[PDB]
């Protein structure tokens, strides 16, 4: 959260993780563990 | 080739005014301004509309002089306007052209406006009134009949020399200069607040390389010069706003982080916009005023953007509009009211004024006739006085009401329920000053059509046009008494004449008065009333 500067030289690079045999998806901000995380069926098809 | 050069456009305006300041050149041969013209115009033609803002913008201030430069930009501005009138007009656009910003739009009203104003005052010219003959014509059309023009004002005004007005000769309030002191502080302030926010911390040390403002200091270290050279600026600008009759009071009588925290969204009228922005206005003056002391020295290469803040893009004027906008929030919310119309949408529109001094010039045709018919029946003097608004009348005003009215036909016929043209529909009152218009213009014409000799196949052909723009059915179901009995009186007194050529025709008279009412009947009444009834049944 920034009041100004929104704009930032940094880039944001943001991390996916996906477990084929437990269906789970986690995801990361920038090396740091992000709080979302979603749980699939078997046999699911996920596209990028 | 220049016709894609969008990527460009910076070198190709700069190309532009090169081109124009060298044909505003002495010690200059006719042949070499014919070429520099000729390049111009081709230049033009094949350059995109977008790229001309700015040519447009100095020929705004160039052109309404009427001066002897003013042949070339006239025609140029005919083709422009010619063959881009789709670019300014229709919604839509011009294909792969794109639409009008708004501020050329406005540019372009001053620009008719003020070689309207011009044209009018001047004497008679037949060159200048040959080059306007291709006229304000292409203007009129290119320029939407209900454009509004977001900023309505007077000018107020007469190279360009803002005089300013200086108070010193009187005290000046003790209780204004602690608000300005007070105001500087808070503007330092909101310095401060604006550094913090950046995320940049200020420096001890003086280093321009950490690029932010080195002065940035505890304020109990903060100089005191800096305030007092900062002083006369802010005096100069409150003096200004005391003396162009801004009135400062306090509205209410007293015996870090903002608390009004400065809110975009805090809406501000027309008219405390119109002071804002000539506060703005005003603070370029002075700016313009010293940018003038530093250049007398050279004297020359006046910088182009020393215009008006109304007249070159908001965008420049941004910074300024909102630096007032945050001022006079400062000023209501400490309760320093600054104190000292609402014209409709409907009269703010561009054929509303372009009617009102059409109505305006027929009334002065009514009374440059009568006297006209008072001294020919006695005492003839040869001198006619009003030879000027004579010529002006037949050369400038009835070309430009066939053209305009011919190519605007649908949008004064125009309804809410029924839309002809593309876009827009006419207002009830310009439909009753049209009508007026008409009725006014036959009876000008009427047993007076030798009086006006080449030029009475012109009011005809103006009468034609009106008759088929004019919307009857509104005009006469809601529309004021007076515009009504106008349009009665017109088709009574054609029956009155009709009645009168066939007696004639009867030879209850032998067979002056009768060969006026005849020669006025065929050659005006006859077809203007038949282009009437066609019209009305149609």
């Amino acid at each position: 959260p920034g009041q100004q500067g929104r704009i930032s030289h940094t880039d944001l690079v943001i991390g996916c993780l996906v477990d084929l045999a437990t269906g789970l998806m986690t995801f990361t901000a920038n090396g740091k563990e992000s709080n979302t995380f979603f749980q699939v069926e078997p046999n699911t098809k996920l596209f990028p | 080739l220049f016709a894609g050069t969008e990527h460009r456009a910076i070198m190709v305006d700069s190309m532009l005014h090169t081109v124009y300041r060298l044909s505003r050149g002495r010690s200059l041969t006719k042949a070499q301004r014919d070429v520099i013209e000729d390049c111009l115009m081709a230049l033009c033609r094949y350059i995109r509309p977008s790229m001309l803002q700015h040519l447009l913008r100095r020929l705004v201030f160039d052109v309404p002089i009427l001066n002897e430069f003013a042949k070339m930009p006239l025609k140029l501005l005919t083709n422009h306007y010619e063959r881009c009138w789709k670019y300014y007009c229709l919604p839509t656009g011009w294909a792969n052209f794109g639409v009008t910003s708004e501020e050329e739009l406005h540019l372009t009203r001053k620009l008719f406006w003020g070689i309207f104003d011009s044209l009018a005052h001047k004497k008679y010219d037949q060159e200048l009134y040959r080059m306007a003959m291709p006229c304000l014509c292409a203007i009129a059309g290119a320029l939407p009949p209900d454009y509004v023009d977001a900023s309505y004002s007077s000018k107020a005004e007469k190279n360009f020399d803002p005089r300013p007005v200086e108070t010193l000769n009187v005290i000046i309030p003790e209780k204004l200069d602690s608000f300005i002191n007070k105001f500087a502080e808070y503007t330092h302030e909101k310095w401060a607040f604006d550094k913090i926010q950046n995320n940049w911390s200020y420096g001890e040390n003086v280093d321009e390389e950490l690029k932010t403002h080195p002065m940035l200091r505890p304020y109990k270290t903060f100089s005191e010069k800096d305030k007092e050279i900062y002083r006369w600026p802010i005096k100069e600008s409150l003096k200004a706003m005391i003396a162009w009759e801004w009135t400062i009071e306090k509205a209410r009588e007293g015996e870090y982080n903002p608390q009004p925290p400065d809110l975009s969204g805090v809406t501000l009228s027309r008219e405390l916009q119109a002071m804002a922005e000539q506060l703005a206005e005003n603070y370029h003056n002075t700016w313009g005023r010293k940018k003038k002391q530093e250049l007398e020295a050279k004297g020359g290469g006046t910088h182009p953007l020393l215009v008006p803040y109304d007249t070159l893009t908001a965008k420049e004027k941004a910074r300024d509009r909102e630096k007032a906008q945050e001022l006079l929030k400062f000023l209501q919310m400490n309760g320093y009211a600054v104190t000292r119309l609402d014209t409709s949408s409907i009269e703010k529109r561009f054929a509303f004024g372009f009617l009102q001094q059409l109505l305006r010039w027929m009334d002065i045709s009514q009374e440059f006739i009568a006297h006209l018919e008072a001294v020919v029946s006695s005492g003839r003097v040869e001198k006619s006085p009003h030879e000027q608004e004579i010529k002006f009348f037949a050369k400038i005003l009835l070309p430009l009401i066939n053209q305009y009215f011919t190519n605007h036909c649908l949008y004064f016929l125009s309804t809410p329920a029924k839309v002809l043209g593309s876009g827009g529909h006419a207002s009830n009152k310009e439909k009753e000053m049209i009508t007026s218009l008409f009725c006014k213009l036959a009876a000008l014409v009427r047993h007076r059509v030798s009086l006006f000799g080449t030029d009475a196949p012109a009011v005809v052909n103006c009468l034609h046009i009106l008759a088929r723009s004019l919307d009857a059915r509104t005009v006469m179901k809601s529309g004021p008494e007076i515009v009504k009995a106008g349009l009665r009186s017109f088709f009574e007194s054609a029956s009155e004449d009709i009645e009168k050529m066939v007696e004639n025709l009867r030879l209850g008279k032998v067979s002056k008065g009768v060969g006026q009412n005849l020669t006025y009947t065929t050659v005006a009444l006859l077809p203007v009333l038949t282009t009437l009834f066609q019209h009305i049944a149609q």
